[PDB]
């Protein structure tokens, strides 16, 4: 069967137990896994595309694919403070550099 | 936490059901109610064996989720949370396998076991209850642990007994002897 | 000696194959039956020696 | 008499105690079974299957334990139990084995009755470390002068034989086999080897005749041949080479040195490559999963010469790898290459030339050992290496219509004699104290005047003379070791006087 | 009771059924599915456990209606043997396709069958005489032997094979076995009538041969246990009548190819070059049970296809593994004109040896492997400057090899009809004799063109007479 | 201790996964013991894959292990002993004495992670290292504190060049060296221990100018990967804290290549071209990177690489050849020409070659050596046709030199009297220049060309060529 975060079980069971959304999928998100540097968060619907997000590990990242049921941000450092759970601030402002 | 897991697929469904209204101590009346709404999707044959299987919308999906619900009044809140979650994953055809796995768990937190003494004959009553308690007076039953005795009959294990019950067998059926006795004869 | 070592083989594989010959002889005896009360209380041996 | 020994058989059946852990199989099929159960199990653990089949296990999953079959399928069927034997993998090991052929599980194939072990072992077990090792200071010769002198065999050593198959590859090995009758005829146990051919992957037909091979030039009696036949499951294929290992590592903690063949290596990994996919792990390159050059590389490396304090026991390695399209840059061969400790290359275009052993010199070097090598033979063979490499050289130039002149046609004419004093028919090892004098011979240009096509009987007639009259100074080489003056002087008037005549 | 099922699934040729009843299938097991075109034999290949089986069909698979009525006919596809087989054409059940009617039998025998043990092996090496002159030279064949060939695309695989079976089974007396896997029907019906023409096949007496043919259009699975039939009948032959058999097999490449059609659908991960991750073990099975046993000595020959005509590539390799002499036909040599085009490099036998065919007719071999190999290793010379400017010295070797090659090109008796030129076949005892001349230069100062398509050494002289006209 | 207790769920070769419970999760990276008869197996955190699994890669072999085996977690990346009680003793993988030295660490531990030093923290070096091996000094001249490059192939007698390295510079440099064997033999092992103990560098009374850290290929392919950071991080202690120079040797790295390639397919990641993990290039830039000269000490490392089957296009050898700042090629057909070092001199470039670094002088000769060498190539093919005939006598005399030249760079190894018998040589590097540029200037083309061969210095050339003429 798919894949989709309706398997992972402690959202799932949150969704049994009644309890859902409401701004955990804003801009605000939550990492379900984060492996080899590629977290796959679970929110972040008011994301736009390849934008940059802040994790509360502070690690900064992109969001290349913006998959059907995971946003799957690509972490601009190293994994060794990233873990599950993890709160994602959207910091809502896509790639841009200071230039003059 | 889990009271042991069960499968990886539809009984992560059936584990995370179980233990949302583990916490809200109310597992009994959830079994229970899923088993009168198990009942009644069977009970409606055409259309509750043939609208398991998804040809229609999520919108429509929805629509047979509420007609079961009217069906009857209670059904937990959990567990109308579960209708909620497989129309949204459009998978009923996995619904009666939560309700067995869900069962499994139910029965587990009653610590009802089943077991089988599988023959290649009809078995005695007599031996049936020689048995049953044979397994209560061993540590193999835990006792708050209960226990199911199936004898089934398989002409596979040609005679002899085998006496099946956990991880724990032991197993004096003749075709087994037989193939020892055999392979330490074709030396 | 090979001959000699190689008739005690052939002897032992024809006397092997009347070996499977009495274990169809024993299959049909309701010993089949009268022994599966005597794994009944074997296993009873057992397992309350558990 | 039989009745007897049948009636210990049955006698020998009696009784059992409850079996921990059953579990059922589900799907099934392939030789990869998968069963539902088995909570408690170790890695690699040989679990028996209700049929009759025995499997190790190699995947233990959160789901179905991936129980590989050492069986056939059709025994197999679904939702048998399957009792654990409640052991890793492990092998009887043993003085008895020696004149024994055994399949991988150790049971004799050519029922010579069942073997005699002084023990079981573990089919994995890691190689000795740093710590236990002497550096390699006895020789192990071949009796092939090409090997002896090119690329000198030590013990404890893994040397790699690699070539296009079948190309006699089995035969080169064989020859190395012979030799080490000499010593096993003589005396003193770790100046003996005993020696273990595994044969993996290979027809029972040629196994057959190999076994046949040994016992009619009567070196069936110190041998241990470990078989797994091309029929037999890619699973026992890919314990094969590990429970070989196992039995020679019985020799290695005796402290007796051995020798392991390991003839094609090659086909331990075309094995673990079917286990591999049918495991569904994922595959490497070219379909060989990638932790085959770590499954070689452990047991490669189980081969070593111990310590003085560890008791010496040398067990030598030999792997046999096939060259399929004589291309090493595939990557088993490429692994392998990095693994051994020497490389033995040989080329088919020689052995069609007519160089036979046809192994080639510019591509075979032992990067380690020189005391691999008896002294005597180490100071002839000194610019036989030079001259060879001069050979080579000046016909390379040769090529393309260069008119040589008169001093490349010295060398050539030098080197020419050297190729034809190499050759060696299959089968037919020689004595080292009887190859110096070949050598010196040829070294020292003796042979550089003699007819080309007389080679062969001047080689055959010298040893002659020098078994007719030189039979002191042959004693000599073999209890010295190292040409000293009076020899090389006698040697030098010997060969004077046998080159006319 | 009947193990009945449905059909679950018609994924190609791999069918799945799903048994209803909890009475278990068994791997290797056959079952019939009654068809109104007949019942269809399918053949229980995995287990994928709740009583649903994934099965291997041997016919074709069109019209099914997913959910199917099975029965289980329990155990491989049973075989029918006796003397009967002899002077019959057997479909892969058994049933005459040659319509010879009911083939009454004694015996009906599983296709599969355990590889007879290590203790039962035996060797020999009787070398057979096949008179053509490349094979006897290079690489003699011997009694018992496996025997093998490996054709390219079209070289007339079959023709080489067909005189061998002209030579070679009409010297033999005792039971030989034709089984030709995936094989061009209308050859097979020459070869059909070839053999009742030369009374092999003698349909009013009796057959000294068997046949098992299988065509080229039969579906991938029938190909796939063509074989283990084929093999059945071997080994009735070989145990039961015990008389010494002799076993031609063409093409093993076809064993090989329908294996990796199924094991795709089968469900498993292909190896490279697309080849069946059960290659080895497969392969392993098919040629161990063709072996020479105390039971019999089953002389055997095995053709390989080599596909794109890449003797590197997975299915040739393992070939060269389970066999005892070998003799490459190359394309190349093919163009060259020269018919046999077996490799003289590439070719090989264990029975080639200095014990075996003696001293003198491996010192013979030796100057003719050496004369040729210095041949083509002045290819390259050749080509880019003359001929002329080859030292002389080689310029002789050359000129010898040149005529070498030349010399072995043996018109065949099968080939007869097709080249035109009438066919040859030349002693063994000739052929030593005939290339020795050779080797000390006796006829060497006559043409190339001489040499060329003719039979034994005397034959050439005669033809330089008529060439001098 | 923290109950961060976790139950294997698979194990599946290296790869072993494990099910901590809820709310105590570990941290990627970290490092997880777990009892076993094999003392601790160490199995290092390397992703979440979330619902309290994590998939971490073993340091040992999984042999013989139990589906739900309970294991504790001691956090954060293997944490390794430190110190000058580091200096001389055999430390494996996760740090164990292999030489029964009993206790290893002074007072200190440090994890194998470690980060690259800033942009900021880098500190440009430009010295000089005399090798002595004529050709290094003459044709790609190394410097210390640098990130020297052994690019060769198999068997190029890798060890043996790294061993005439250690003889001579290793005993000479004051700096602590450390000699760090990612997957080399046993075989190699008990020469290399038991030769540096006679060297005496490993001085079994006194304090050892060097440590061990024994990887060998036997080592799962999981903790050969992490033989590199054990090895690394006393590097980083040497530089860093103890300020030191140091003089790394590593070998080889296209074993700790091979070994990340190997557990990436294991990890589950889509294998990338020529079978090498997608993580190529950043796995080899940490390592890399994390090996500098900055404020603190100078870490003088010479890092062994092997190139399978001579083919420096593959991706291996090709990322690994940006990466490090002084490359030398070990050659096969040099070796097969008798010349070892077996260094070939056109395919060895070094940045450190240059006009104002060694100077004009230096540089000059080196520049009419390169291009005379690549004449006498270019012209091979010209005499393997035509001949010494349309080719002139200036070019036949520069043929000439070059073949004096190509055996003039053949000097034996100190380390090869064993494989050799001839002593090796250090020469002098200003000697060599001057040595060699009379040679160019054909002061000496009346000496013989093998009396150039496999002999030192300019002395000992002449001393040949009387040696011959005799």
């Amino acid at each position: 069967t798919k894949a989709q975060p309706t398997e992972v079980s402690s959202i799932l069971e949150e969704r049994i137990k009644g309890v859902s959304d409401e701004a955990n999928l804003n801009e605000t998100g939550r990492v379900l896994a984060v492996g080899d540097g590629i977290a796959r968060v679970f929110g972040l619907n008011n994301i736009q595309a390849e934008e940059l997000v802040e994790f509360s590990s502070g690690v900064k990242g992109m969001a290349l694919n913006l998959e059907p049921g995971q946003v799957g941000i690509v972490l601009f450092g190293s994994d060794r403070l990233v873990k599950e759970g993890e709160l994602v601030k959207r910091t809502g402002n896509i790639v841009d550099v200071p230039v003059g | 936490p889990p009271p042991v897991r069960l499968f990886g697929v539809e009984g992560t469904y059936a584990t995370a059901l179980y233990q949302a209204a583990a916490k809200n101590s109310s597992i009994d009346a959830a079994f229970q109610s899923l088993q009168k709404v198990e009942s009644t999707v069977k009970k409606n044959p055409k259309l509750g064996h043939l609208l398991l299987n998804p040809a229609l919308s999520l919108k429509d999906r929805n629509s047979v989720i509420d007609a079961i619900v009217e069906t009857h009044k209670n059904l937990d809140g959990y567990v109308v949370n579960l209708l909620k979650v497989l129309s949204e994953n459009n998978r009923l055809g996995c619904f009666e396998k939560i309700a067995s796995d869900f069962g499994v768990l139910n029965d587990a937190h009653n610590g009802l076991l089943k077991g089988t003494v599988t023959s290649a004959e009809p078995l005695d009553p007599k031996s049936f209850k020689r048995i049953e308690k044979a397994l209560s007076a061993s540590k193999l039953v835990g006792q708050g642990k209960s226990l199911k005795l199936e004898n089934v009959v398989k002409p596979e294990i040609k005679g002899g007994l085998i006496v099946e019950l956990g991880d724990k067998t032991v197993d004096l059926s003749i075709s087994t002897k037989i193939q020892k006795l055999n392979k330490v004869l074709e030396d | 000696v090979r001959y000699e070592a190689s008739l005690r083989q052939l002897e032992q594989r024809q006397l092997a194959k009347s070996v499977i010959s009495r274990v169809q002889s024993e299959l049909g005896n309701p010993k089949f039956q009268e022994k599966v009360l005597q794994q009944s209380i074997s296993e009873i041996e057992q397992l309350l020696s558990k | 008499e039989v009745s007897s020994i049948l009636e210990e058989r049955i006698k020998g059946v009696s009784d059992e105690a409850n079996l921990n852990e059953t579990g059922r199989v589900l799907a099934v099929g392939d030789g990869i079974a998968r069963v539902f159960g088995l909570n408690n199990i170790q890695a690699e653990e040989l679990v028996e299957f209700s049929s009759g089949v025995k499997g190790m296990a190699l995947n233990l999953e959160p789901g179905q334990v991936g129980i590989v079959l050492f069986g056939s399928d059709r025994l197999v069927k679904e939702g048998e139990l399957v009792k654990r034997t409640g052991n890793i993998v492990d092998v009887p090991v043993g003085p008895g084995l020696l004149g024994r052929v055994v399949d991988a599980l150790g049971n004799p194939i050519d029922g010579k009755g069942p073997i005699d072990a002084a023990g079981r072992s573990r089919a994995q077990v890691k190689a000795p470390g740093i710590l236990p090792r002497r550096s390699v200071h006895e020789p192990v010769q071949t009796g092939l002068k090409a090997v002896d002198a090119l690329v000198p065999i030590g013990r404890g050593q893994r040397e790699l034989i690699i070539g296009d198959r079948q190309t006699g590859k089995t035969a080169v090995a064989l020859d190395t086999i012979l030799n080490q009758k000499r010593w096993n005829n003589g005396s003193d146990e770790s100046k003996k080897l005993y020696c273990v051919y595994v044969a993996v992957g290979q027809k029972r037909s040629t196994v057959a005749q190999l076994v046949q091979t040994l016992e009619q030039h009567d070196a069936m009696k110190y041998s241990i041949i470990v078989a797994a036949t091309a029929s037999e499951a890619a699973p026992l294929q890919y314990l094969a080479p590990f429970t070989a290992a196992s039995i020679g590592e019985w020799f290695r903690d005796n402290g007796k040195h051995a020798l392991i063949v390991y003839d094609d290596l090659s086909k331990q990994a075309v094995a673990y490559r079917q286990l591999s996919l049918l495991l569904r792990r994922p595959p490497g390159r070219e379909a060989y999963p990638g932790d085959v050059f770590y499954l070689h590389s452990r047991l490669l490396e189980r081969a070593a010469k111990l310590s003085e304090k560890e008791g010496s026991g040398s067990l030598t390695a030999l792997p046999v790898i096939e060259t399929q399209g004589g291309d090493v840059s595939a990557y088993i061969p490429t692994n392998v290459i990095s693994i051994t400790d020497g490389q033995i290359f040989l080329e088919a275009e020689l052995f069609y030339k007519g160089i036979r052993p046809a192994i080639n010199v510019g591509l075979s070097v032992s990067r380690v050992g020189s005391a691999a090598q008896v002294k005597a033979l180490k100071q002839v063979a000194g610019s036989l290496k030079l001259f060879l490499a001069q050979y080579r050289e000046v016909a390379a130039f040769a090529q393309f219509g260069s008119d040589l002149d008169a001093s490349t046609k010295q060398t050539l004419v030098r080197g020419e004699r050297l190729t034809q004093l190499l050759k060696q028919n299959q089968y037919s090892p020689l004595a080292t104290e009887e190859q110096v004098p070949l050598i010196y011979a040829g070294v020292n240009g003796h042979l550089d005047g003699i007819e080309l096509s007389r080679i062969g009987e001047f080689e055959s007639s010298f040893l002659s003379y020098l078994k007719s009259n030189h039979n002191e100074l042959l004693t000599e080489i073999r209890e010295k070791g190292e040409l000293s003056k009076e020899l090389l002087a006698s040697l030098k008037s010997a060969t004077e006087s046998f080159v006319a005549t | 009771t009947p193990i009945t099922g449905k059909v679950t699934a018609v994924i190609g040729a791999i069918v799945d059924v799903h048994f209803e009843q909890s009475e278990l299938p068994a791997i290797l097991n056959a079952l019939e599915i009654k068809t109104p075109q007949g019942k269809l034999v399918l053949e229980v290949a995995q287990h994928l456990g709740e009583n649903t089986v994934r099965t291997i069909a041997m016919d074709g698979t069109e019209g099914l209606v997913r959910g199917e009525k099975v029965l289980d006919t329990g155990g491989p596809i049973s075989v029918p043997v006796g003397r009967e087989t002899l002077g019959r054409i057997i479909n892969v059940i058994g049933e005459p396709i040659d319509e010879r009617g009911p083939i009454k039998s004694k015996l009906r025998k599983p296709i599969h069958a355990d590889p007879p043990s290590f203790a039962e092996q035996s060797t020999s090496a009787e070398i057979l005489e096949t008179g053509i002159k490349v094979v006897d030279l290079l690489a003699p064949y011997a009694r018992g032997g496996k025997i093998g060939l490996f054709g390219g695309a079209g070289v007339g695989k079959t023709v080489f094979i067909q005189e061998l079976i002209n030579n070679i089974a009409k010297a033999h007396g005792g039971f030989s076995v034709f089984t030709g896997v995936g094989e061009r029907t209308r050859e097979g019906n020459d070869l059909y009538r070839e053999m009742k023409e030369t009374g092999v096949i003698n349909l009013e007496g009796e057959s000294k041969v068997a046949l098992v043919f299988g065509q080229m259009n039969e579906p991938p699975g029938a190909r796939a246990r063509v074989a283990l039939t084929g093999l059945t009948i071997a080994e009735y032959f070989r145990d039961e009548e015990g008389q010494d058999v002799l076993l031609f097999i063409d093409n093993i490449f076809r064993f090989t190819q329908a294996g990796s059609e199924v094991s795709a659908l089968l469900g498993r991960i292909p190896s490279a070059v697309g080849y069946q991750p059960t290659l080895a073990t497969d392969m392993g099975l098919l040629q161990e049970r063709i072996t020479t046993t105390k039971k019999g000595s089953v002389t055997s020959v095995q053709a390989v296809y080599v596909p794109a005509d890449d003797l590197t590539d997975p299915a040739p390799a393992t070939t060269f593994a389970h066999l005892d002499a070998t003799t490459v036909l190359s394309r190349g040599i093919s163009e060259l004109g020269i018919y046999p085009a077996v490799d003289p490099l590439d070719s090989k036998s264990r029975l080639l040896d200095a014990a075996v065919v003696g001293q003198e007719h491996y010192d013979v071999a030796s100057k003719v492997q050496e004369t040729l190999q210095t041949y083509k290793s002045l290819q390259d010379i050749i080509a880019i400057l003359g001929m002329d400017e080859l030292s002389e010295q080689d310029k002789l070797t050359v000129e010898r090899a040149r005529k070498i090659q030349r010399f072995l090109s043996q018109p065949f008796a099968v080939a007869e009809v097709f080249t035109g030129i009438p066919g040859k076949l030349v002693r063994l005892k000739d052929t030593v004799a005939s290339f020795k001349a050779v080797l000390e230069g006796k006829y060497d100062n006559i043409p190339e063109h001489a040499f060329y398509m003719v039979g034994g050494i005397e034959d050439v002289v005669a033809k330089a007479e008529k060439l001098a006209a």
